[PDB]
């Protein structure tokens, strides 16, 4: 019996290590994005661009391997991966916990990534070059003086010091990009906790036991050897009978499929709408499920075999 | 890789004899604007300054100005100071500086590869319960008398009647203990299956809050005199560093750059134009790579001679070259397909496995 | 638009007299940069995720 | 001295074990070449034509 029962714990410690190795193997394997090439090399999550636009006609005009592919995919994903406006497509984004990508302009979005609630952020290098200018009628006087101004503007850094006043310093977030700085990277102490919660209980449990231990050592039982007899045989006619009724449930499953299906070992019933209950009294319920599943014959039926064997069983044994 | 000699150049003879993203580049421009061409390199070997005292320009921006060629196809940077005596198309290349390291994934066991694994917050509860046992069962069983049990509960700690009390301890604390080590071979398993290694942090920001990496630029350059002038919080910093660093942190050439960051363990990193980087980064043996966007907002265009014929037809030439997607292809044919590295190929290569000594050795010690 | 040829926004005001200058994120587009004249790029940008 | 080589033991018995679960993951984790698609998506395993 020890043997067995060491044999037998042991396969399910060695269950339990393997079973909890493939859930943190493939915790690892989660790989998020980072590129275009990504978005195309995988289905699971989806994504669109603006239903008119720079944007989405470039994809449909590029003549670039990747994004060829993302386009023919775009191109016909259904429902539309395509938003009516840009609010539209990181509402999307922001709803569909991480199920949903959307491409656009890098300008608009690094200012999206710095507004709240700071969920979203913007992955990989742009896909194309483009750039805004001051824009000048053809032959003005104001042309190359301007222009030379944005050069002198740039090189003296105020460009650049311009967007960081606009997009990160106005902000903000400040916060959520602090948080994303994507440190913590491991495993963690919450599911071990759990398991220091039910030592400490176990411990207590003994720190009672063992007052309780001596307590009842000091009053040192002889009353519960006369009533202990007679208690002991109607608890255990009480559960004979509860397992009666149990077995009887005209409740062993509920196949819910909105109407309403519950079952036990003799009724199969349904609750329609609304309310209104009907059974089909078939008693017990080896059918015709093909299942076997391998052997012969015992089940269904087996577990009325069972049913049946414990009952009488405990009959012959409240008796003697 | 913009202009570079063909294998057999010395049996070819033209434009025939030249190869790269500019010698492509200039046949589409060619293309577009109609005329034929004949490439030439600049004699000198210079992009294109102007000496102070003299007031002469040199480079290619020089040959333009005193009509020794027509126009200048090259990663010539579009500054100010050039627009000012010749035109320059729209940027056929947007660049600007980036971060350069070592290549990523190492090793290392110190004992620290068993402790990773279990988190240092859960060795350390395992410990306060271990304790947390001993003086529990310790209460179970003068002044001797207690560092002697103490002593044996603490044997009783160290792992492996029927007095219900502390028997159940035992018992709930040997249920403990095996979820723990099952879980610790669980997820080791998981670290011994993927395996993956990361790096430090892109962010330039990164490189300024911390300084056992050291890192510097070219000497000599606008790189150099990039930090110096920049008035920008980070950037500043950054120069302070660089400027009073010893051992010197600049380097003379950017190939001894580069051999110091793949010879310093990625103790080094080596600042320069996203363009070489991202070219260094496909070339052997690979062990290289840029990291975070760039510091500043650049890019290269076609030098025309101010007030040139030339001149709008190749500025809208540029604009079509890049609107028809043909400036992201040639790109795309000298950077990465000419290349020969590879990144997002070697995390799609899933194949390893070997058992060193390593971690095992921290368990000795 | 293609049927009447004519230029709407910042880049139609300008091509109409109405403006002497556009500062906004206006593209430089080959399509713009024959009719209208624009300066150095003030902001590098693309597509993103 | 018997606990701590417990506790030693203990880990080199962990790591044999989480060790020859990854052994036999990337032995099934290695694919062999069912179509072309997958002589482009792979390297390691030059091909070519006359
Ligand atoms: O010259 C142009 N400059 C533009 C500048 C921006 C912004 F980034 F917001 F500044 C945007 N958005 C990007 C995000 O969606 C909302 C608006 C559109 C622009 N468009 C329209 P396109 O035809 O879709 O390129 C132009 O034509
Ligand atoms: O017009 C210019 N075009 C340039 C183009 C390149 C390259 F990227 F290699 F094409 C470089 N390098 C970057 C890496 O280090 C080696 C040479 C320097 C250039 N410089 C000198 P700057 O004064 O340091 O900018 C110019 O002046």
């Amino acid at each position: 019996v020890g043997g067995v029962w060491w044999f037998f714990t042991l396969i399910i410690i060695s269950s339990y290590t393997a079973n909890l190795a493939a859930f943190l193997t493939v915790e690892r394997m989660v790989s998020p994005i980072e590129s275009a090439e990504d978005l195309s090399k995988q289905t699971e999550i989806a994504y669109g661009t603006l239903d008119s636009g720079s944007t989405k006609e470039f994809f449909r005009r590029s003549k670039i391997a990747v994004f060829d592919k993302m386009w023919t995919y775009m191109r016909s994903a259904e429902p539309s991966v395509f938003v009516r406006t840009t609010a539209e497509g990181v509402a999307r984004v922001r709803k569909s916990k991480g199920k949903y990508a959307y491409l656009l302009e890098s300008t608009m979005n690094e200012y999206i990534e710095q507004r709240k609630p700071c969920d979203t952020m913007k992955v990989g290098g742009n896909l194309d070059s483009k750039g805004y200018g001051i824009a000048t009628p053809k032959g003005s006087s104001l042309g190359t003086p301007v222009n030379l101004a944005v050069l002198k503007l740039s090189e003296q850094g105020l460009l650049d010091k311009l967007k960081n006043k606009w997009w990160y310093d106005k902000g903000e977030c400040g916060a959520k990009d602090s948080g994303s700085k994507e440190k913590t990277s491991a495993l963690s102490l919450s599911n071990v906790a759990g398991v220091f919660y039910i030592l400490v209980g176990g411990l207590g449990l003994a720190m009672l036991v063992a007052l309780i231990e001596f307590c009842y050592k000091s009053r040192a039982g002889l009353f519960d050897r006369g009533v202990q007899m007679l208690l002991t045989t109607v608890g255990a006619f009480a559960a004979f009978s509860l397992m009666t009724i149990a077995v009887g449930t005209d409740y062993w499953l509920y196949s819910r499929g909105v109407v309403m299906t519950h079952s036990g070992l003799w009724r199969t019933c349904c609750l329609e709408g609304n309310f209104k209950g009907l059974c089909k009294q078939i008693d017990h319920f080896p059918e015709d499920a093909d299942y076997e599943a391998d052997t012969a014959e015992y089940f269904l039926r087996a577990v009325r075999a069972s049913s049946i064997f414990p009952i009488l069983s405990v009959i012959l044994l409240f008796m003697g | 890789p913009y202009v570079m000699m063909k294998k057999n150049h010395e049996m070819l003879e033209g434009n025939e004899r030249y190869e790269g993203y500019c010698v492509d580049l200039a046949a589409e421009i060619a293309k577009h604007c109609g005329f034929k061409y004949k490439l030439t390199i600049v004699g000198d070997g210079k992009y294109g300054a102007r000496d102070a005292d003299t007031k002469i320009w040199n480079g290619m921006v020089g040959e333009l100005v005193y009509g020794k060629a027509d126009i200048a196809i090259a990663p010539l940077t579009i500054t100010l100071v050039r627009e000012e005596v010749i035109d320059f198309s729209k940027p056929f290349m947007s660049l600007g500086i980036s971060i350069m390291i070592k290549k990523p994934q190492k090793s290392k066991p110190g004992v620290f590869s068993f402790l990773d694994p279990l988190a240092y917050e859960i060795w350390m509860c395992i410990v306060f319960a271990y304790i947390g046992v001993s003086v529990v069962l310790f209460l179970v069983s003068t002044n001797e008398f207690g560092i002697f049990n103490s002593l044996w509960f603490s044997l009783g700690a160290f792992m492996q009647p029927r007095s219900l009390s502390g028997r159940i301890v035992g018992g709930v604390w040997w249920f403990f203990t095996l979820i723990i080590i099952s879980s610790y071979t669980a997820n080791l398993a998981a670290f011994l299956t993927v395996e993956r290694m990361v790096s430090p942090i892109e962010s330039a920001e990164d490189l300024s809050k911390q300084t056992e990496i050291a890192y510097g630029t070219l000497d000599s350059g606008s790189t150099k005199e990039f930090f110096r002038r920049s008035k920008i919080a980070v950037f500043d910093k950054m120069w302070t560093y660089m400027r009073s660093a010893e051992p010197s942190v600049f380097v003379r050439t950017t190939a001894e750059g580069v051999a110091r960051v793949r010879k310093s363990k990625g103790k080094y990193a080596y600042l320069l134009e996203s363009t070489m980087n991202e070219y260094i980064e496909q070339r052997k043996p690979c062990d290289t790579m840029k990291v975070g966007g760039n510091l500043d907002s650049k890019g290269y265009g076609i030098a025309t001679p101010k007030g040139s014929s030339l001149g709008t037809p190749v500025n809208l030439a540029v604009l079509k070259l890049s609107e028809q997607g043909l400036l992201d292809k040639l790109k795309n044919k000298w950077w990465y397909d000419k290349g020969e590295c590879g990144a997002k190929d070697s995390g799609s290569k899933e194949k390893t496995s070997a058992l060193s000594l390593s971690n095992v050795a921290g368990v000795f010690y």
